[PDB]
């Protein structure tokens, strides 16, 4: 609350409606993509908290991490031959990389590859985790597939869409940065792993 | 794929085989076309696999199973005399199955859980496509008259 | 680890099944289809029926030999798949014999348990194959009923593997059953050695 | 009203809900929640109440008010699957008329 | 029943029905096939258990 | 009609009505001789059959 009382940033969710103004609407055949993309969004919620505390855990790593609810992941899996599915990995991978969770970039690739099983196929670690585990699984760091470090296993013949995904996902992840607040010398600082 | 630039590189003879009875059979070979020049080994381009294509080749975790089938062919003039050639009934449509893959020991270790009912045969000098082994369904030979 | 069935499996290329005729149980009624046709198209055994009926014959083999079902593709790609998600969640585990067509050699003819020794003699091995109970009933069944399901069925009109496995499967996974024929299994053997 | 009164005739008659967004089916989501007699699922408006009269012996049917509002629905269902009523519509919207 | 809950395929009889009234006939036989694969498949219950 | 699949289109209706007398190789197992013909409409899809 403090941090959206004193920002100068307000969000007005119509900006959404401006663009695709959604002219049609009762037909019964399917749904249109920008009539889909509306629904799923909801623009008429005006609730936005989220985005303040998701802001505020960066102060807040050490003791209180930042993850994604499950209900906001494709449920059952999800194929890519579904558009709603389509659309729910387009938010969640917008959505992703201001959390303060270490194995987001992993969390982003294998939702890609739970969308894309039977299509295209990746290496093995072994015969336990086969490739249609859920990407909610992948917290801690000795999950990550080596496929996932090494851009070299993924064949670009078989699996090109998720071979172009993980290059992007190691090439144009933000990276971290710093600046600093306050003066030591006549207060001290609280900081106990980054410099003083 | 032109000749000059592909005048002296290798192939899967898995590839060229299952192309040609895929264009023979018209069951869609495209997919089994970009996979025909092999990479730096033979064996680890059908682990990981282009295409998963089973009625030709199912991968299983470091051992390759294909089904090698049609040896010969019977002409329709072929009337079980006992003055014509013999056929070891390898002209049925999956006589055996061959378990292509690196070594024995990790054969052994997935025969540990395969079965071995009907037997299994190697050859143990000079293989044909690396080593393997030879399993054997229930088709019988009929073409001997007393004996089946 | 391993189960025995009757019928060959290939595993599913896709997980976005549709239909066609590559497989042994098509090629079976096609088969028995072609040999239904010899044998109307026979002159010794019926010139008797005329054109018209002998001409509705043909039509009728033709369409039976066309006939679409999912239901060969079923038997083939998938229900192995059910049977071995299936058999680990059991509270009667599976007990198979080598299945073997064409052969008067390798049938087998019985199958039976042994309780006790039969004479002074001692090694099981040696008092075994005189002295057991055996074990085993016949089921009669309906093969019209057989004959039907395997003639009429369809999938529904989109379906993907992946997702529909996944909710057909997960709600099951909320049982301790097995890890109690577990215990029960242990109380039963225990019970046993202490008997003797 | 006579026009409210009419708005709410062919909202009760035509406009029944479920407009069919394109999910991968699941078999704990279905339209058809429990075919009453095999108990199972069969997604579709149409299937679960064919099923529910295939269960329903054939050669004793008998006008029943479902009977009658399966055709209704059947019918409602081919007109809405046309391909241009679906599109078509009499306003303008401010962008057509402009 | 716990595969007949699982299994994604469903079984309609009516495809026989839809086939089998494009066939052939002549109406003046004593028989013709049609009439008799119906009858002697009679496929009008579900109850595939 | 404008589309510029038309023709292909043309083709796989045809290819979809006769299943199981002659059949065709094409690129995948996805798009499969019973693959139905509404899909197809990009340049991508079409079969080099």
């Amino acid at each position: 609350v403090l941090l959206q009382r004193i920002s100068p940033l307000q969000i007005d969710p119509t900006i959404i409606s401006n663009t695709m103004s959604t002219v049609s609407e009762s037909t019964t055949q399917t749904l249109s993509p920008a009539s889909s993309i509306l629904g799923k969004l909801r623009p008429s919620n005006s609730d936005f908290s989220s985005f303040r505390v998701a802001l505020a855990g960066w102060l807040y790593n050490g003791v209180v991490t930042t993850v994604i609810d499950d209900s906001s992941y494709p449920k059952d899996g999800g194929s890519v031959t579904s558009l709603e599915n389509l659309w729910d990995f387009f938010i969640l991978a917008l959505a992703l990389p201001l959390t303060t969770d270490p194995c987001a970039p992993v969390k982003a690739f294998m939702t890609l590859a739970n969308m894309m099983v039977g299509f295209e196929t990746i290496p093995m670690d072994n015969q336990i985790y086969t490739q249609s585990r859920r990407a909610s699984a992948f917290s801690t760091p000795h999950t990550w597939p080596r496929c996932f470090m090494n851009i070299q296993l993924i064949s670009p013949i078989d699996a090109p869409i998720l071979r172009q995904w993980a290059e992007i996902i190691h090439r144009y992840w933000p990276n971290p940065s710093q600046i600093r607040y306050g003066t030591p010398n006549v207060f001290g600082s609280a900081n106990l792993f980054t410099p003083p | 794929y032109p000749i000059s630039t592909y005048n002296h590189d290798r192939v899967n003879v898995f590839v060229a085989n299952a192309l040609v009875g895929a264009f023979l059979s018209n069951q869609a070979f495209y997919d089994l076309l970009p996979l025909l020049i092999v990479n730096d080994t033979m064996i680890s381009d059908l682990l990981g696999t282009g295409a998963a294509l089973s009625q030709f080749f199912q991968s299983h975790g470091e051992v390759l199973e294909v089904a090698a089938g049609r040896k010969y062919l019977q002409m329709n003039n072929y009337s079980n005399d006992d003055d014509d050639p013999p056929l070891f009934a390898k002209d049925l449509s999956d006589y055996a199955k061959a378990f292509y893959s690196d070594t024995y020991e990790v054969l052994d270790r997935f025969f540990w859980t395969h079965d071995s009912s009907a037997g299994v045969l190697v050859h143990y000098d000079k293989p044909t496509n690396g080593n393997h082994y030879i399993l054997g369904t229930l088709t019988q030979m009929v073409s001997a008259p007393p004996h089946i | 680890e391993v189960l025995l069935l009757p019928i060959d499996h290939q595993p599913a290329n896709v997980t976005t099944p549709t239909l066609d005729f590559t497989n042994e149980l098509t090629n079976w009624r096609a088969r028995v289809c072609e040999l239904m046709k010899n044998l109307v198209d026979n002159q010794r055994y019926q010139p008797g029926w005329t054109q018209s009926l002998v001409s509705s014959m043909r039509g009728t083999l033709g369409k039976l030999k066309l006939i679409k079902s999912m239901t060969p593709m079923y038997l083939q790609q998938l229900a192995p798949v059910e049977l071995a998600v299936i058999a680990p969640m059991l509270p009667f585990p599976p007990f198979q014999v080598p299945y073997v067509r064409l052969d008067r050699d390798r049938v087998p003819t019985m199958v039976g348990v042994t309780r006790q020794s039969r004479d002074t003699i001692t090694q099981p091995a040696l008092s075994l194959s005189t002295t057991n109970t055996t074990v085993g009933v016949p089921l009669a069944l309906d093969a019209r009923a057989i004959t039907v399901a395997l003639l009429s069925g369809k999938y529904p009109p989109d379906l993907v593997t992946n997702v529909w496995y996944a909710d057909a499967i997960y709600p099951m996974y909320a049982d301790t059953e097995v890890f109690s024929n577990l215990q029960r299994d242990v109380i039963t053997c225990e019970a046993v050695q202490t008997l003797v | 009203p006579m026009s409210t009164r009419i708005a709410e005739a062919t909202s009760a008659i035509v406009s029944k809900h479920p407009a069919r967004v394109g999910l991968p089916p699941t078999a704990s989501s279905g339209h058809g929640y429990q075919c009453h007699v095999c108990s199972a699922v069969l997604f579709s408006p149409l299937d679960l109440d064919a099923h529910v009269a295939s269960h329903g012996l054939h050669g004793n049917m008998t006008l029943t008010s479902s009977e009658i509002q399966r055709h209704i629905t059947e019918f409602i269902s081919s007109w809405q699957n046309h391909p241009i009523v679906q599109v078509s519509a009499d306003v303008e919207n401010r962008k057509t008329a402009q």
